[PDB]
């Protein structure tokens, strides 16, 4: 509470509470002291990160609270089967240990991805400390800014970025750029006067992160560190809490849905376990086999790897994201609710628009100059160009040649500064070009003349007279001109032409534009001879009756790739919502421009002006525009902004404090949108982290914007936005076909064991083979999935419902299971039964089997041919009834990605090999597969064995019948949109 | 969730979707044991060789084990009864539907010559253990201390062991050489002998009463009140005893301690 009471101190009660002076500063002695006492003047950066609680952190989430619980079950049922001697507990210790290891393997590998990112995130940040013009014992000297303490003297020039919180004590023509704090792309002036009590509206006050455009101060630091307004929002934006991502509800969704399945089907299979005259203890253990079978022990490792891929394509654009689950979530987005000034906007004066040969010509306003320039034949636009390049005292910092104009670093004035780039873009070579025009007089601008203007001599020897160039406010120069340059003539300034100068003036003033007037006189030679002694005091030129050159017009206009990236946001589905912290009248003027107001949308205000009635009396129904300014927007409520939002499509926030972007983001989060913000200063670090998705500018964002943001733009390309929705609906879309590909063969590995517990027969799938199925023969098929490109125009629709379009539904997830699953457990059975006949047992005979068939006291066991057999040999016969069983599920696999390729489209219309990663998997799918079943020594190591080729044939017709059955599920979908065959069968 | 009417719509659906694939598993399994004939088996890639059981059999852990006393009659009846319920079926009563064997040489039986279409199996009934048939001797040797081991061969369609001499048992221990005699074991029939009119295996239905060969390994020279351990190893040409995955095929392994 200490600032809200230093504006509005006088200068000895300053001097008291800070122990200082205003003249002389702090002593050098106090001024140690107090550094000790309050700290580094800097901003505390997040400390809370110890290096191993980053990767603990990795080991939570939706599949790994299932697979931990998993884990945890496969325990306790251990201990049980070993207490009643089960052996082969083996299998147990197997499965939970690679339950955890994925879990690790796909944490750690989580970890080295987002360090990746801090990494490259710190690699574009500038780490050369800020200095500060202090003055201590009376002595102006240079030092570190995170060396003032407060009641410390600083000083300030244009270009100086301004170390504290500063109370102005003097000032001379001096102004600011307030942009991180506020939205406010126009310098805002400083003066010593207190202007109002909130040190936010204040004049006398210099925030710590911004930058001196112009003239010079001096005054009192009053808060150093996090106590400034720079800290205070920054300590905000971290209190703010980050709701949970999309994609991370939707997986934490379907693992409600495993579970729910899960548990279910270890329960009635306990309770008919039981009434099998099995023991209470055996029966449970056979439960918690079915739950934990019901787990995809690969899924986990799947979708991290399908949501790097897409990482690395997003970063490969110089976007960058500092958690996976980030990449989804713009697909999702319903909404944008986007700051104005540094992320649509520039923030860079511009030169937008010229007023010559009575005409407004418009100038281009863009960084990479893609787009149209003027008019540049006239004379009386040479004599312009002439006047703002020779009227000109700004400079270009040595060595920038390489670097785009737009982008170089000038020694100048705010409006200075973006006329030296227009000529430089203009003429060429400015500077020289102006030493070619050397420069006798210079009056600089003041109140006392009101303009600026210098006397030249000319270029050529065969010109000896003089040319004055003068520039200044429109009216300023209006009055000191007799004539005017119009179509290479020189005409008489009458009536007609004042009156047209002046509505052409307002034209650009109604724009929220900073317009300039330029004129010019020539001195004869007669009068003014070579070596004429011009003195400014006393008036020996003429500083009246000049030639008007023109008018010239600036703006903060919108980055390059803008506009057309809000075109495509919005054919999308995305609403797009501006918060800017600038005043309405550019904030609108911007929003039209790019594209958040349409061409012929209209608010109550621009309607009550063509129907001339009070604007209570039109109807705001009719109105699709609305602006919203913070006054305003502090004395509605929830209810009246809910109307206000779901009235007007395309709105507007103008003079918005970084509380209030967060608290439209929250009514529309609320309103059960997904919001995205987008940002640069830290104004936005607040909306930032409350969104689903904080986009920073990695170039003209803040270190507080660029913290709370989950995503990065490190070419500040605002069309990388656009690439995001797309990738991140891709990989939805490829994940609903991942998710199922991988879910589905879970049912063809759990009933083999459960009606190896009902009917009893030798086990037909092995606990270790499954294992090599989930972790190892079908993760590349499925990571391919990740490939797949869209079967629709996945860039004209609308963002998903988030409550209808689910990652997995009970219509997808029944489906694939109970529909799908249940024809590759029947291939399995018949391959089963078959590899059994052919080695001697019968159908019939397998039913009841099990216990003699386990059981290590018989070695002369009976097949249905009478023969005799040892255990070890049924055991390689179970062994065979595995593979048998496995590839029974391989050639239904190589079925089930083509399957899942396409959710709506016919294989044969987009075509079967269209995916050339999922082919090399398929193909690696195969190899391997073999690899496993005839390599030397796999009956040993593994439960694997060479298998007669009469059985992998087995299969594959079950494999064409799948097929053919989803195949027709999609024909029939396709050319049938009715809702019967849809909802039923659709996912 | 969804209609009522729905509902029963939905599982109508799954109803008939189980349905139609039982159906194509049922006509599976109807070709399949189809494809299949009942008196050989298609491939038998398992049963290389063959397994071997013993009598009686009794194990502890980790394989055979078989301790008794001599003076408590009540440590080998039950295994003395093992034996009796097992040759049970060696009787001359239950086994006369087979013929007098002297054939000397394998018996193949190349046409299905036997009341509704079967097969005609030698004969193999108790009597031809001679002392450890059961008598004179119900104790089969453990009141003694010189126990009646019966070792018996797994049966495999169309199995040859051998043509050059018959396939005989060789007992004896592992690890016991440097204190004390090697064993002496005498076989019945006489130098532990299969007769080779005993093969091939026609199968459970060509054959339904055959009856595997037996030889008894009566044990003489086995130390009292001392842990033991003996192999019965089939000598043939076409036998592999030892293969480390199966200690089972060509041997029997168990741990012997008679005590008094
Ligand atoms: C669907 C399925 N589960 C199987 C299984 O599960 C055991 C061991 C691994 O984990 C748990 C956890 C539990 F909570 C309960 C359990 F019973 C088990 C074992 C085998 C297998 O290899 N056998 C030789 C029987 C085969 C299986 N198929
Ligand atoms: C075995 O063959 C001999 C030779 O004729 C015969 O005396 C005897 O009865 C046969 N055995 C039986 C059980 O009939
Ligand atoms: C078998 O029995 C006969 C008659 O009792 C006897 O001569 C012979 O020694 C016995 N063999 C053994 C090993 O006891
Ligand atoms: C054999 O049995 C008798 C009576 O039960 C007993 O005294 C003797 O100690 C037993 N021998 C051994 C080695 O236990
Ligand atoms: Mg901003
Ligand atoms: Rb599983
Ligand atoms: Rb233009
Ligand atoms: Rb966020």
């Amino acid at each position: 509470e200490m600032e809200i009471n230093d504006h509005q101190l006088s200068v000895a009660e300053l001097e008291q509470k800070y122990q200082t002076s205003a003249t002389k500063g702090l002593s050098a002695s106090l001024a140690a002291e107090l550094l000790l006492r309050d700290g580094p003047n800097a901003l505390r950066p997040p400390r809370g990160t110890p290096e191993y609680v980053k990767f603990a952190r990795q080991l939570a989430g939706g599949l790994q609270c299932l697979m931990w619980v998993a884990a945890a079950i496969c325990l306790i049922a251990f201990a049980i089967q070993a207490s009643e001697g089960d052996l082969t507990t083996d299998d147990n210790l197997y499965l939970a240990l690679a339950l955890i290891a994925v879990v690790v393997v796909t944490g750690c590998f989580g970890y080295y991805q987002e360090f990746k990112s801090t990494n490259i995130i710190a690699s574009f940040k500038n780490l050369v400390p800020q200095q500060a013009t202090v003055i201590r014992d009376g002595d102006k000297f240079q030092i570190n800014a995170d060396q003032l303490v407060v009641g410390d003297l600083v000083e300030m020039k244009g270009g100086d970025r301004v170390p504290a919180d500063i109370r102005i004590l003097q000032a001379q023509g001096c102004k600011v750029d307030n942009s991180s704090l506020t939205g406010e792309s126009e310098p805002q002036t400083r003066s010593p006067e207190c202007t109002h009590e909130s040190p936010l509206e204040t004049r006398n006050i210099a925030f710590f992160s911004t930058m001196c455009l112009e003239g010079t101060a001096q005054g009192l630091v009053v808060n150093t560190g996090d106590r400034t307004i720079i800290g205070r929002i920054a300590s905000l934006a971290s209190g703010v809490e980050n709701e949970k991502t999309p994609i991370a509800i939707e997986i934490e969704h379907f693992v409600d849905i495993i579970a729910g399945l899960a548990i279910l089907f270890g329960a009635t299979f306990f309770i008919v376990a039981m009434c099998i005259g099995y023991t209470f203890l055996r029966a449970m253990v056979f439960f918690m086999a079915i739950v934990v079978a019901y787990v995809p022990e690969g899924l986990l490792a799947t979708v991290t790897v399908c949501l790097s891929l897409t990482a690395k394509r997003l970063a490969s654009k110089n976007c960058v994201v500092k958690n996976l689950e980030a990449v989804e979530t713009l697909g999702s987005t319903s909404v944008i609710c986007s700051d104005k000034t540094g992320t649509l906007t520039q923030n860079r004066m511009t030169v937008s628009h010229l007023w010559f040969d009575n005409h407004i010509h418009s100038a281009d306003t863009t960084e990479d100059q893609s787009g149209q320039t003027f008019d540049q034949s006239s004379e009386t636009w040479r004599a312009l160009c002439r006047v703002l390049t020779l009227c000109n005292r700004a400079a270009f910092k040595s060595g920038q040649d390489a670097v785009p104009v737009p982008k170089r670093i000038v020694i100048g004035d705010a409006s200075e500064t973006a006329l030296l780039k227009f000529s430089e873009l203009t003429l060429g070579n400015a500077m020289g070009y102006r030493e070619r025009f050397p420069k006798v007089c210079e009056i600089p601008f003041n109140s006392t003349n009101k303009f600026q203007l210098s006397i030249h001599t000319l270029e050529d020897p065969r010109d000896p007279r003089h040319v004055l160039v003068m520039k200044g406010a429109p009216e300023r120069v209006l009055e000191r001109c007799s004539s005017i340059l119009i179509k290479g003539q020189e005409l008489p300034l009458d009536e007609q032409w004042r009156e047209a100068f002046q509505t052409a003036y307002l034209s650009l003033g109604g724009l929220g534009e900073r317009v300039l007037g330029f004129c010019q006189l020539y001195l004869s030679e007669k009068d003014y001879p070579p070596g004429y002694a011009f003195d400014v005091e006393a008036m020996n030129f003429p500083t009246s009756g000049l030639c008007f050159a023109g008018l010239v017009s600036m703006i903060d206009p919108p980055r390059a790739t803008v506009p057309d990236a809000v075109l495509k946001c919005r054919t999308a589905g995305i609403r797009v919502i501006m918060v800017t912290g600038d005043h309405p009248i550019t904030a609108k003027a911007i929003a039209a421009s790019v594209g958040i107001i349409s061409e012929g949308s209209e608010t109550v205000e621009d309607i009550a002006a063509r129907l001339r009635v009070p604007v209570d009396q039109v109807n705001r129904k009719d109105a699709r525009a609305c602006v919203i300014n913070g006054m305003q927007l502090k004395d509605m409520d929830p209810s009246e902004l809910v109307e206000a939002l779901r009235t007007h499509p395309e709105m507007v926030f103008a003079r918005t404090s970084p509380q209030q972007k967060l608290v439209i983001v929250e009514s529309c989060q609320r309103l059960g949108a997904i919001v995205a913000v987008t940002g640069d200063g830290v104004n936005d670090s607040p909306a930032l982290k409350k969104a689903d998705i904080g986009v920073a500018m990695g170039i003209a964002g803040s270190d507080a914007a660029k913290n709370a943001a989950d995503m990065i733009l490190l070419d500040d390309n605002f069309a990388s936005i656009v690439t995001g929705v797309e990738q991140g609906r891709l990989i939805f879309d490829n994940l609903k076909k991942s998710i199922a590909y991988t879910l589905t063969k879970n049912i063809p590995e759990l009933t083999p064991y459960l009606i190896y517990i009902t009917v009893s027969v030798p086990l037909p799938l092995g606990c270790i083979t499954i294992l090599f199925i989930e972790l190892c023969t079908d993760i590349f098929p499925s990571v391919s999935l990740a490939y797949e490109k869209a079967e629709s125009d996945i860039m004209h629709l609308r963002p998903r419902n988030p409550k209808r379009d689910r990652l997995v539904n009970e219509p997808l997830a029944a489906y694939s299971y109970f529909q799908i699953g249940a024809i590759q457990s029947f291939a399995g059975f018949t391959d089963y039964f078959t590899a059994m006949a052919q080695e001697g047992w019968f159908p019939l005979l397998c039913v009841g089997l099990r216990p003699q068939w386990e059981n290590h006291h018989l070695q002369d066991l009976q097949d249905s041919y009478g023969q005799e057999w040892t255990f070890g040999q049924r055991l390689y016969q179970q062994y065979t009834c595995y593979t048998v069983f496995f590839i029974s599920i391989e050639m239904c696999q190589i079925a089930d990605v083509l399957i899942r390729k396409t959710r709506r489209l016919s294989a044969f219309q987009q075509g079967f090999f269209r995916n050339r990663i999922l082919v090399i998997a398929i193909v690696f799918q195969v190899c391997i597969g073999c690899f496993l079943c005839y390599c030397p020594g796999m009956p040993n190591i593994f439960n694997f064995m060479p298998i007669r080729f009469q059985w992998w044939l087995v299969p594959m017709p079950f494999s064409l019948l799948i097929f053919v059955y989803d195949e027709i599920r999609k024909l029939g979908v396709r050319c049938c949109p009715g809702s019967w065959w849809d909802q039923e069968l659709y996912y | 969730g969804r209609t009522l009417s729905r509902w029963v719509w939905i599982s109508l659906y799954y109803v008939a979707f189980y349905v139609v694939m039982s159906g194509i598993f049922a006509l599976c399994i109807y070709v399949l044991m189809r494809t299949i004939d009942p008196y050989t088996p298609d491939y038998q890639d398992q049963l290389k060789s063959p397994g071997v059981t013993l009598r009686p059999d009794v194990y502890g852990e980790k394989g055979l084990d078989i301790s008794y006393n001599v003076s408590d009659s009540t440590t080998w009846a039950g295994l003395a009864h093992t034996l009796h319920r097992f040759l049970a079926g060696y009787s001359p009563a239950a086994q006369e539907g087979s013929i007098n064997c002297t054939s000397e040489k394998y018996f193949f039986q190349e046409s299905f010559l036997a009341p509704n279409h079967t097969k005609f199996s030698c004969k193999f009934t108790a009597d031809m253990l001679q002392n450890c048939s059961g008598r004179p001797d119900p104790t089969f040797g453990f009141a003694e201390g010189k126990p009646c081991f019966i070792i018996k061969m797994n049966r495999i369609v169309k199995f040859l062991p051998g043509n050059s001499t018959a396939p005989r048992v060789d007992c004896a221990f592992l690890d016991q050489p440097r204190d004390g005699p090697p064993l002496q074991v005498e076989y019945f029939p006489a130098n532990g002998t299969y007769s080779l009119h005993y093969f091939p295996y026609y199968g459970k239905k060509a054959q339904p009463h055959y009856s595997n060969p037996l030889v008894a390994a009566k044990l003489l020279n086995v130390p009292r009140n001392r842990d033991v351990v003996i192999v019965c190893k089939i000598l043939a040409e076409h036998v592999s005893f030892d293969n480390p995955h199966d200690p089972y095929e060509g041997k029997v392994e168990f741990k012997l301690k008679i005590q008094k």
